[PDB]
C-alpha cells in the first residue's frame, strides 16, 4: 500500500510542476501515462486534450505500475507453487484495484 | 470529543520561522499542541463572532525545511541561530540555542454549532481564512500568499453528506486537494502494544524504551534492519502535572492573574506520518484537546482515528 | 562414470531462411520472379468493449458509459492487391549434419558416449523416417500457418540449388500432402533421401522453397507479428506490427523451423490431433498442454538421459524424436 | 604526526602542514602494501586514534572486500534429482576428477560445483567425507587470495619467505586473524622476543627470516592454510 | 640465481583488425568493393519451455501455466538480402616482429637470459613452423566461426599491402586446406615467408584478408555477439546483440586472431579435436576443459621457466609453443 502511496505522492508533486509539460515535443516521453502526469494541460488545451482524459478516464496506468510492482517480486518457483503467489496476486489486485479507483475520479 | 458537522480546509500556509524544538526531546516537526492551540486561538478570536466552534485539526505538511546545517566529521546536526541585540554595555548577550523551520501546512478544522446554518460556507471559509492570515502557529509569522500566480480559498465541505457516495466523493475530493503531504496521527494503541511486546521480550521496560525503540533503526543479526509499520515520529504527547493547580493569583510572574497556573512535565508519545488517502474518513485526522484537568494528563490525540 | 554434461549446447540443424512474402495471380507462378512484395500498411480500426467482464461491469449504466467510448487502435495489416489472389511466399532451408555433435559441452567422456549413441542410431536406422517427415512438413506448407488454412489451392516447389543453379525441382502440391498423414510418395522419398544426405553428412543442402496459396483477391495475409514497446498515445496505440524486413513482408525464420518440427506423432496421449512440434516436454502453445509430461517419462531428457547413461534404448519411435530434438538444437543440460 | 600500523595498513601522514579555517589539518592517507587507498585530510588536533577510528571504515571494506575476493568454492552434496542440496562444504581446491556434471537417478549422492557449469563427481558417503577431509578450506583461507603463490607453495625449491608486510597481514595488532603477536608466538611453541624476530623486518637487524615448517605450522594453527 | 620476473607483458604480434561482415553473390567476388554491408536488424522471437526441469517445475500444472506464459524476446539477427549469398568478411593483420623482447621486465639478467634463449631458437630454427601454421590458419577461414560449418564453398584472398598497394596476391580454398592437417604448398610456404619476415623484424608485413562463404540465399549469418546489460522491461528483453562498427555487422578482432591462434597440435591429449589455440595452460571454451595442464609439466609458464631458468631446453613442438605463446603475448609473471 506504501509503494502506490508513493506512486499518489508523485503525481502530487508532478502538480508542482509546470502545466504543460506533456506537451513539448519527443520522440519518447511516456504518453500512456501523460494523462494521469500532467492534469494541468486539460487547462492549456481547450479540446485538444481535456475532453481526452474526461472520456478515456485513465486508470490502466496503475496496471503498467503494477508491471513494476511484478518486478519487486522475487524470482522464486517455491512461492509460484505454494498458494503464496495467489495471496500476493490478491493483495496486488486488491491495491491496484484501490490505484485505479483513486485514478479514475481525477476529474472531479 | 464530538463529530464535526462540516471540515474546513484552510489551504497551503507557509509558516516562516516556526519552532523547530519541538519538546525537550524531540526536533523537528512543531508540536500538535501547537495547531490544537491555534485553532483554538481562531475560535477565540473570529469563531464565537461567526456562532461556530472550531475543535479538531488534521495537519498535512505539504513542505519542510529546518534551519540547521551538519557540521564537519560529525553526523549529527546543530541549530542555525539569529544575532540577538547587543547588552546595555556593549557586549554579546548569552545565547539560548533556538532553532527554527520553514513549514507549509494546510490544516482540516472541524466546524460545529448552529452558525453553519446562518452563514454561506465561503463566507464562514474566507472569515476564518483572513483571520488566521494574521496569526502565529508555531511561532512563525504565515505566509498569506501574495502576488503569486493562484490562490487557493478554502472549501468548507458539510460532513452530513445526503448519501453515502456523495460523503466518500467528497472527502476523496478533499484528500485530492491536501495530497502532497503527510497526515499526522496519535499512536497510543500502536506504541502500548509494542510496549508489551518489549515487555514480552525483556522484564521491567518502560515506555520510554519502547518509543525509543519505534525510532531508532535496529539492526539484526544474522545484518538486516528491524522494520517499522510507518514512520513513527516522536511526538510531545502533552503535559503531565508536576505541581498541584494554584490559585490564579497564586503564582508569582504568571502570564495572567486570572488563569491557574500548574507546573507540568513533557509527555512523550508515538505519532505516525501517513499517505492521507490511508484512511476512512478526513475527520479521524483531527487532533483534539483532551484536558483531564484532575489528574493532569493535559494530552492532544487523534480521537475516532481506528 | 558418465554423467550428464552440465552443458550440452546444440546448434540447431534445418536452418531456415526468412521467408519473404509478395502477392501475384494463380498460373503466373512460373513467371513469378519479379511478383510484387507484399507491404505491410496502417489501417485504423476503433472497437466495442467486447471482453467478459468480472461482474462489476456488467451495470447498465456503466457499460453504457464503456460503449460510449470505443477504444482507438492504429493495427498494421498485410493484404493482397486488388489484382492478386495468390500469395508467394520464399525461403531456403540448409541441412548441415552433425547433430549429435554438441557446439558446446563440458565432459569429454559423456559427449563421446553421446556421440557413440548417436552414431548407433545413424547405424542400424538412419535419417530417413525424420527426413521423410522433414519432407512431409516442407511439402504441405505448414509454414503457411494461418495463411493456408482458408486456401482453396496451396502449391510448394522446392528446389535443390548446388553451384548457383537449381539441381533437382520437387513441384509438389499441398492439398494432397496432408497434414495428419505421414504417407510415403517417389519425390517424397527423393527429397528425404536428400534431406537423409544432408544430415548424416554426406554432401550440403539448400533447398529454396515456394509455396503459393490461393486465399482470394485482395484478401488478407497472416505474416509474423512482432512486439510493440507501448511507446506512444492511446488513440494511435499501435496495437499490432507485422514483421517485415526492407519493405516487405515476411515470416519469421524460427515460425518456419517450428513448422518443419512438427513432426511429432509419437507423444503419449492421442495422435488423433495430429503430429505436434518436436520439442522437450511435447508443448504446443495454442493447446496449453504439454504431451510427453516428465511425469509419463515420456519428454526428451529423461529418454536422452535412460538412452546413453544407462543404456537403456527406448522405443524407436522414440529415439527418433530424441534425434529430432537434437536436429532442432538447445541449451539441453543444466539450466 | 606519524604512521599507524594498522593490520597491513598504514596510516601515513602528510610532513606538510595546513590549517583549514582555524585549525591546524594534515593529510592522512591509507596505505595497504605499496598502494594507497583512502586519503581524509585530518586537523591536527585529532588524536592517533580518532584517526584510526576514522579510517576503520576504509579498513573494514577492504577486509569485507578480500574476503569476497577469494571467498573459496563450494561443493553440493545432492541427491539423485539434483535439485535438493542435502549438503555443502566449502572447498580448499576442487577434486581432479569432477566434470560437466548433472545428477542421475543411478546414484543417490552427487557431488556438485555452485557455479552455473556444474562440474562434478557421483560419490557416496564415504568417498564424500574423504574428499571433504582432503579438500576441505580453513576458516581464513581468503588471506591466500593476498599471498602471492611462492610464499603458498609446499615445495621448497619454489618456496620464498615472507616480506615484513606478507607476515605483517597475520601475526599482530588489528591483523585479518585477528591474533597477537605474543598468541601467534604461543602458536609456534617458542616466546616473544624470538617470534618477534621473524615478525620484525627492515634491515637485517631483527630480520631472522621465518623457516618454511615454521611458517606453514604458523598457517596450519591460524586456519588459513593447509588446515583441513 | 636467475629467477623469474615479477612482470613479464608481452606485446601481441600478429594484430587482426575488426572483421567487417557485407552480404553479396558468388562470381561477383572480383568486384565485392561496393558490396551493401550486412545490417544487425531485430526479429521477435516467442518460447516456450525447453530448458530442464529442477523436478518441482515438473508437475503438469505447472508446466502448462509456464507454456501459457511465453517468453517473448526480441534478438539481434543478422540476415543475408534473399538476392545474397555470399558473405565477405575484411581484416587487416599487421606483422609486427620482436617477439623475444618483453613490453615490461623487472630483471634485466632476465631479460637478457629470455632474449638469448629466444635467438638461440631462432637460431636453430627460425619463426618457420609457426609462421607456416599461422598461414594455414589465414588460408583457411578460421575466423569464419559459424560462417563456415554449413558452407557450400569458401574463398580467402590475401594482399601483401606493402605501400598501400599490392604487393603480392594470394587466393585460396578454405575448404581444401582442412582445419585438422598443416599440410605444405607452395603459395602457402610464400605466405609463411612473409609471415616468417614480419615475426623476426626483417620487414613490415601488412595483409588485407577477404572471405567469401557459401552460405545461402538469405540464410543467417553469425557475427560475433556483444554482453547484455539487463536493464530493460522482460517483454522486450534483448536476449542476444551482435557487434556492428557503423550499421554494419563485424567480428570481434580478437575473435580472428584466436581464430589464427588456433594452431597448437602439441598438447598431450590426442589429436582427435585437432589444433587448439595457442593459449596458457591451452584452454578451449567450448570444450570446458583445459588441455596442457600445470600437472602433466606442459603448460606454457613450466616450459619457460626449465627453458630459461635451469637451460632444460624442450622437445622443439614445445618450443614451437612456447614461441607462439610469446608472439601470442599476454600478462606473464606473479603480479
Amino acid at each position: 500500500a506504501q509503494i502506490c502511496d508513493e506512486a499518489l505522492q508523485y503525481a502530487a508533486r508532478l502538480r508542482e510542476l509546470e502545466p504543460g509539460w506533456s506537451a513539448t515535443p519527443g520522440c519518447q516521453l511516456h504518453d500512456a501515462e501523460q494523462l494521469w502526469l500532467d492534469p494541468l494541460r486539460a487547462q492549456t488545451d481547450e479540446t485538444f486534450l481535456q475532453r481526452r482524459l474526461r472520456g478515456d478516464w485513465p486508470a490502466e496506468v496503475g496496471n503498467r505500475f503494477a508491471n513494476w510492482l511484478n518486478r519487486a517480486v522475487s524470482s522464486d518457483s517455491q512461492i509460484l507453487g505454494s498458494p503464496e503467489a495467489a495471496q500476493w496476486s490478491q493483495e496486488l489486485s486488491k491495491e491496484l484495484t484501490m490505484f485505479k479507483e483513486i485514478l479514475e475520479d481525477e476529474r472531479d | 470529543v464530538t463529530d464535526p458537522e462540516a471540515l474546513l480546509l484552510l489551504p497551503r500556509l507557509s509558516i516562516q520561522n516556526a519552532n523547530a524544538i519541538s519538546s525537550p526531546l524531540t526536533w523537528g516537526f512543531p508540536s500538535p499542541g501547537a495547531f490544537t492551540g491555534f485553532v483554538h486561538a481562531l475560535q477565540r478570536r473570529v469563531g464565537i463572532s461567526l456562532d461556530i466552534e472550531l475543535d479538531g485539526v488534521g495537519i498535512v505538511c505539504h513542505r519542510f525545511e529546518a534551519q540547521i546545517s551538519q557540521p564537519a566529521g560529525k553526523r549529527t546536526k546543530v541549530f542555525n541561530l539569529t544575532r540577538n541585540p547587543l547588552n546595555r554595555d556593549g557586549s554579546t548577550a548569552a545565547i539560548v540555542e533556538e532553532g527554527r523551520a520553514h513549514l507549509e501546512v494546510s490544516l482540516l478544522l472541524g466546524v460545529h454549532g448552529d452558525g453553519l446554518d446562518d452563514h454561506p460556507a465561503q463566507e464562514i471559509a474566507r472569515q476564518v481564512q483572513e483571520q488566521a492570515g494574521a496569526m502565529r502557529l508555531a511561532g512563525g509569522s504565515i505566509l498569506p500568499w501574495c502576488n503569486e500566480r493562484f490562490p487557493a480559498p478554502n472549501a468548507e465541505l458539510l460532513m452530513l453528506g445526503g448519501s453515502d457516495e456523495q460523503r466518500r466523493k467528497n472527502q476523496r475530493r478533499l484528500t485530492r486537494r491536501l495530497l502532497p503531504g503527510f497526515a499526522l496521527v496519535s499512536r497510543e494503541a500502536l506504541l502500548q502494544q509494542h510496549l508489551e511486546t518489549l515487555r514480552t521480550t525483556l522484564p521491567e521496560a518502560t515506555t520510554l524504551d519502547a518509543l525509543l525503540d519505534l525510532c531508532r533503526i535496529n539492526f539484526e543479526p544474522p545484518w538486516q534492519v528491524r522494520d517499522k509499520p510507518g514512520w513513527l515520529v516522536p511526538i510531545p504527547a502533552g503535559y503531565n502535572a508536576l505541581s498541584p493547580l494554584y490559585l490564579p493569583g497564586e503564582v508569582r510572574n504568571a502570564r495572567d492573574r486570572e488563569t491557574p497556573l500548574r507546573f507540568v512535565e513533557n509527555l512523550f508519545g508515538l505519532g505516525e506520518w501517513l499517505s492521507p488517502h490511508r484512511v476512512a474518513a478526513l475527520s479521524d485526522l483531527l487532533w483534539y484537546h483532551h484536558a483531564e484537568p484532575d489528574k493532569g494528563l493535559y494530552r492532544w490525540s487523534t480521537p475516532r482515528f481506528v | 562414470i558418465l554423467s550428464t554434461a552440465s552443458v550440452l549446447a546444440f546448434e540447431r540443424k534445418l536452418d531456415p531462411s526468412d521467408a519473404l512474402m509478395s502477392a501475384g495471380a494463380w498460373a503466373q507462378r512460373d513467371a513469378s520472379q519479379e511478383w510484387p512484395a507484399v507491404t505491410v500498411r496502417e489501417k485504423s480500426v476503433r472497437g466495442t468493449i467486447s471482453n467478459r467482464l468480472k461482474t462489476k461491469d456488467r451495470d447498465p449504466a456503466k457499460l453504457d458509459a464503456s460503449i460510449q467510448s470505443p477504444n482507438l487502435q492504429t493495427v498494421d495489416v498485410a493484404n493482397l492487391p486488388s489484382d492478386a489472389d495468390t500469395l508467394k511466399v520464399r525461403f531456403t532451408l540448409r541441412v548441415l549434419g552433425g547433430a549429435g555433435t554438441p557446439s558446446a559441452c563440458n565432459d569429454a567422456a559423456y559427449r563421446d558416449k553421446l556421440l557413440q549413441t548417436v552414431a548407433t542410431y545413424v547405424n542400424d536406422q538412419g535419417f530417413a523416417e525424420l527426413a521423410r517427415r522433414y519432407a512431409h512438413n516442407l511439402a504441405n506448407a505448414r509454414f503457411l500457418w494461418r495463411n493456408r488454412v482458408g486456401a482453396e489451392a496451396v502449391e510448394v516447389r522446392i528446389n535443390h540449388i548446388r553451384q548457383g543453379e537449381v539441381a533437382r525441382a520437387w513441384r509438389f502440391d499441398a492439398l494432397a500432402i496432408g497434414l495428419r498423414d505421414f504417407k510415403a510418395d517417389a519425390e517424397l522419398d527423393a527429397l528425404a533421401e536428400l534431406i537423409a544426405s544432408g544430415l548424416s553428412g554426406s554432401g550440403h543442402v539448400l533447398l529454396e522453397v515456394v509455396a503459393f496459396a490461393r486465399i482470394g483477391d485482395g484478401q488478407e495475409v497472416f505474416p509474423s507479428q512482432e512486439l510493440i514497446l507501448d511507446k506512444g498515445d492511446k488513440k494511435g496505440q499501435k496495437s499490432k506490427t507485422l514483421y517485415s524486413v526492407r519493405d516487405a513482408a515476411a515470416i519469421h525464420s524460427q515460425k518456419i523451423g517450428n513448422a518443419l518440427r512438427t513432426i511429432d506423432t509419437w507423444y503419449p496421449d492421442e495422435d488423433g490431433l495430429g503430429p505436434i512440434a518436436v520439442e522437450p516436454y511435447g508443448s504446443v502453445t495454442s493447446q496449453g498442454k504439454a504431451y510427453r509430461q516428465p511425469k509419463q517419462k515420456l519428454d526428451f531428457y529423461t529418454l536422452l538421459d535412460n538412452w546413453v547413461l544407462r543404456d537403456e534404448a527406448p522405443a524407436v519411435e522414440q529415439q527418433h524424436y530424441v534425434i529430432a530434438n537434437l536436429i532442432r538444437g538447445g541449451v539441453f543440460g543444466e539450466a | 604526526m606519524n604512521a599507524i600500523h594498522i593490520g597491513p595498513f598504514s596510516i601515513t601522514p602528510a610532513a606538510r602542514g595546513l590549517h583549514y579555517g582555524g585549525l591546524p589539518h594534515h593529510q592522512w592517507t591509507l596505505y595497504y602494501g605499496p598502494r594507497e587507498m583512502a586519503i581524509k585530510t585530518l586537523p591536527d588536533s585529532y588524536t592517533s586514534s580518532e584517526v584510526r577510528d576514522e579510517f576503520s571504515d576504509i579498513i573494514a571494506e577492504f577486509v569485507i572486500d578480500a574476503r569476497h575476493r577469494y571467498a573459496p568454492d563450494v561443493l553440493e552434496l545432492v541427491n539423485s534429482d539434483g535439485d535438493a542440496v542435502l549438503a555443502r562444504v566449502a572447498v580448499s581446491r576442487l577434486p581432479e576428477a569432477l566434470s560437466g556434471c548433472i545428477p542421475d537417478d543411478r546414484f543417490p549422492y552427487w557431488l556438485l560445483t555452485a557455479s552455473r557449469p556444474r562440474l562434478g563427481l557421483p560419490v557416496t558417503l564415504n568417498e564424500y567425507t574423504a574428499l571433504a577431509v582432503e579438500l576441505s578450506a580453513p576458516p581464513l583461507a581468503w588471506i591466500t587470495g593476498l599471498l602471492p603463490g611462492e610464499v603458498l607453495t609446499h615445495d621448497a625449491e619454489e618456496w620464498r619467505p615472507p616480506t615484513s608486510w606478507e607476515l605483517r597481514h597475520v601475526v599482530g595488532e588489528g591483523s585479518f586473524t585477528g591474533v597477537s603477536g605474543a598468541a601467534a608466538a604461543a602458536l609456534l611453541g617458542m616466546s616473544a622476543t624470538n617470534f618477534r624476530k621473524y615478525t620484525a623486518g627492515d634491515s637485517a637487524a631483527n630480520r631472522q627470516k621465518i623457516s618454511f615448517a615454521a611458517w606453514h605450522y604458523l598457517l596450519d594453527r591460524l586456519g588459513v592454510k593447509r588446515a583441513s
